[PDB]
RNA sequence: GCGCCCGAUGCCGACGCUCAUCAGACCCCAGAAAAGGUGUUGGUUGAUAUAGACAGCAGGACGGUGGCCAUGGAAGUCGGA
């Protein structure tokens, strides 16, 4: 087939700036800087307007699975304008029956001890992704509160603290003791 | 104990999943085909028996 | 439906909008099943009641047909569900014979809560279900008079609430929902001229 | 057969003229055959196909190719084919453009070859047409009619086996 | 309501039934009074068809019901004629029996239809809604989908 | 037959197909099937589309209605003609 082209677009908000050598894409907003380099996605990342109103990714001659790519790079950096500017959160919830998980967080920003897990008398130290700031709430019982800017740091975190929690040679259908990433959010709301 | 929110919860993690009646994987209930390889991406699967 | 339904309601529209010197736009963006009865009650004593499923389509190509003058403040009258009703009547009485039931627009499965409305402190109504839709809500039960009865007077009902089918049950159940939308009389085409009827 | 460049010859041939009526019609063929000899043939193997006549029982009355009408425009052609694909014949509407209906044809036997793996040994073509934009149907041919088209070169690169072998810079492959 | 029954404002829709039943109701009267508080007497004097129950209908006097009329022509259809129970006859009957002048009744009392117009629709439901005997057949007819238009066997 | 072994493409070679955590690569000839794949293309046929068709939104998920009326309980009742 090869498409003779395609083309995504993704109107700026003026309170982010965007600064690019090559595919490298560097995001600085208000609450803080990423920087992403899409080395082999191949596409062409442009940037018009004043106020750089828009960004154009332009993918060339592609083939069905090539065009594929090009909204995943939208998605890509519009998950970064939306840590940038917003922030990531993840709020956790931990299930148990007649052990109640002791979850601490032996670290201030990281490194969080669980304990007291179906009885096992076996600690864990779950090591976050770096650029990721753990805090357990308070106005819900059971409640950890993962934070951060970009969302593959801190949803992969997210998902290591789950499953890092689970049984062995049990049955999951109703052995479900443990933690799990419930309600996935952002840090402040329009 | 397994306060109905929770349950109804880890059981969204750990009870609704499609099976690939060949290949034995966890499927999300939307799937109609296998993610694998070593079935062959085949399409008939089962979902998962519901506890007692 | 088909095409051809389409061809006889198209024509069928024009039939009744011609005949009645009175139209009326009536929205049906959001009325439920239930809804929608406890209005069409007293909608038709000497009267039409035509919502659009292709009758209100028709007009999207009458623009260019020229019955009469001034249907193009009718169809830019397009965003949003509406229908029309038909009388002889005045307009104020159809306004007054549409809030002789006070119709309370009813929802779609994943609605959205557009404005506020603080909570009533008895209820408003109420189908066949617990006191878990009073305090799924918010507002603590007693059990009272013939008038199923609550009791809080705290505002948990905010321009922000987070609607679905969930909350749609209770809103075929006791019939008040934040959208606003739905069967109103205020655009009323008697030859050619607008007003405000309100 | 072995396809060069196809050229459209067209064949009129004809039964020999038996006493007993003192001449058969005369049958035209629009046919693409590299050279005229295999015109000819595949001429009789069309008309044995159709009709009971044999190069036997016939003779091929005339035989030339057909110039093409205007080489210089360019012309999107519907191509009706069928095949054998070593399950059953099917019938096949294809689709191409060029500038000669012989050059189509070529890119049609090409392409059958490659997209289809079937020989050019089992392709016996109905029709040829140049039609409209209004007629033409696959999309892939379809993305070509537009007042303005821009498109760069994405990623282009040439030769550089006569030049050195052994150079001391290194390829450019942007311009 | 549907474990509890509190009193419904009656906008609700709910079953109206079992003068007579402890299937596993355990009750005769109301289906409102185990699950609810109230005793059983006005049910036996109703009690004071033809092998059957009495199909119900309740109303809320704001703690407990009175046994209320059938409010439409449906069921007073069901007054006239195999009245035998467990029949089931495709629906009850051929029509032998006059629906006719009597179905005139129930276009006044009817304070719940909706959605009716100048009578000539208001007959529409409540002739309708009661699917007995096909007015006299063994059809299913649909000559009075509207109850004055196509014409039917009450009227000319 | 022509990357090197190995003489020959060190041609501007032309149009395509394919990603293989066992790729594939030339008569006799030394790797196998029935059955599957929303892997990726080509094709046949049938349905619907700006009068918006398709997903995600304004509906709509019952108002008559216990309506027939099974009472083997069932405005849904399954197992109610
Ligand atoms: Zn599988």
């Amino acid at each position: 087939m090869k498409t003779i082209l395609s083309n995504q677009t993704v109107d700026i908000p003026e309170n982010v700036d965007i600064s690019l050598k090559g595919r490298t894409v560097i995001v600085k907003g208000p609450r803080g800087t990423l920087r992403r380099d899409f080395n082999h996605i191949n596409v062409e990342l442009s940037l018009l307007g004043k106020k750089k109103k828009r960004l154009r990714v332009d993918k060339w001659w592609g083939n069905r699975k090539e065009l594929a790519t090009v909204r995943t790079i939208c998605s890509h950096v519009q998950n970064m304008i939306k840590g940038v500017t917003l922030g990531f959160r993840y709020k956790m919830r931990s299930v148990y029956a007649h052990f109640p998980i002791n979850v601490v967080i032996q670290e201030n920003g990281s490194l969080v001890e669980i304990r007291n897990f179906l009885g096992e008398k076996y600690i864990r130290r779950v090591r976050m992704r770096p650029g990721v700031a753990c805090s357990v709430s308070q106005a819900q019982k059971d409640e950890l509160v993962l934070e951060g800017n970009d969302i593959e740091l801190v949803s992969n975190s997210a998902a290591l603290i789950q499953q890092a929690t689970t049984v062995k040679n049990k049955d999951i259908r109703k052995f479900l003791d443990g933690i799990y990433v419930s309600e996935k959010g952002t840090v402040q709301q329009a | 104990i397994i306060e109905p929110s929770l349950r109804q919860l880890a059981q969204k993690y750990n009870c609704d999943k499609m099976i690939c009646r060949k290949c034995y994987a966890r499927l999300h209930p939307r799937a109609v085909n296998c993610r694998k390889k070593k079935c062959g991406h085949t399409n008939n699967l089962r979902p998962k028996k519901k506890v007692k | 439906d088909r095409a051809t339904w389409k061809s006889n309601y198209f024509l069928k529209i024009i039939q009744l909008l011609d005949d009645y010197p009175k139209c009326f736009i009536v929205g049906a963006d959001n009325v439920g099943s239930k809804q929608m009865q406890q209005i069409r009650m007293s909608l038709r004593g000497k009267a039409v009641v035509l919502m659009g499923k292709n009758t209100m389509m028709r007009k999207a190509i009458r623009g260019h047909l020229e019955n009469n003058p001034a249907l193009e403040k009718l169809l830019p009258h397009i965003r949003g569900n509406v229908g029309f009703v038909f009388t002889k009547e005045d307009l104020t009485e159809i306004r007054d014979m549409l809030l002789a039931n006070k119709v309370p627009a009813a929802a779609r499965a994943g609605a959205i809560a557009p404005c506020e409305v603080t909570v009533p402190a008895q209820n408003t109504g109420l189908g066949p279900e617990k006191t878990s839709f009073f305090q799924a809500l918010g507002i603590t039960t007693k059990i009272s008079r013939g008038t199923i009865e609550i009791l809080s007077d705290v505002q948990l009902i905010k321009t922000g609430d987070k609607v679905g089918a969930s909350e749609a049950t209770l809103l075929n159940m006791l019939n008040i929902s934040p959208f606003s939308f739905g069967l109103i009389i205020q655009q009323v085409f008697d030859n050619g001229s607008i007003y405000n009827p309100e | 057969k072995a396809s060069g460049t196809l050229r459209e010859y067209k064949v009129v041939g004809r039964c020999l003229p038996t006493p007993k009526c003192h001449t058969p019609p005369l049958y035209r063929m629009r046919i693409f055959a590299p050279n005229h000899v295999v015109a000819k043939s595949r001429f009789w193997y069309f008309v044995s196909q159709l009709k009971k006549m044999k190069k036997s029982s016939g003779e091929i009355v005339y035989c030339g190719q057909v110039f093409e009408k205007s080489p210089l425009r360019v012309k999107n052609f519907g191509i009706w084919l069928r095949y054998d694909s070593r399950s059953g014949t099917h019938n096949m509407y294809r689709e191409y453009r060029d500038l000669t209906t012989a050059g189509a044809v070529t890119q049609c036997y090409r392409d059958m070859g490659a997209r289809h793996r079937a020989r050019a040994h089992s392709i016996q073509i109905m029709k040829v047409e140049e039609i409209a934009a209004s007629k033409c149907r696959r999309p892939a041919v379809k993305q070509f009619h537009d007042s303005k088209i821009k498109f760069p070169l994405p990623h282009r690169v040439l030769r550089r086996q006569h030049k050195p072998r052994f150079t001391t810079k290194r390829p450019n492959t942007f311009f | 309501m549907p474990p509890k029954f509190d009193p419904n404002e009656i906008k609700v829709v709910y079953l109206r039934c079992t003068g007579g039943e402890v299937g596993a109701t355990s009750a005769l009267a109301p289906k409102i009074g185990p699950l609810g508080l109230s005793p059983k007497k006005v049910g036996d004097d109703i009690a004071k068809k033809g092998l059957r129950i009495t199909v119900k209908l309740t109303i809320q006097n704001r703690q407990a019901q009175i046994e209320v009329v059938p409010s439409a022509s449906a069921l007073i259809i069901k007054a006239l004629p195999p009245r035998d129970r467990k029949k089931q006859k495709n629906i009850k009957h051929s029509g032998n029996i006059t629906f006719d002048e009597i179905v005139n009744i129930a276009r006044q009392m009817r304070h719940r239809s909706l959605a009716r117009e100048l009578s000539g629709t208001i007959k529409e439901i409540l002739g309708t809604a009661q699917s007995v005997g096909c007015n006299v057949d063994g059809r299913h007819p649909h000559d009075i989908i509207d109850d004055i238009n196509s014409g039917a066997v009450e009227c000319p």
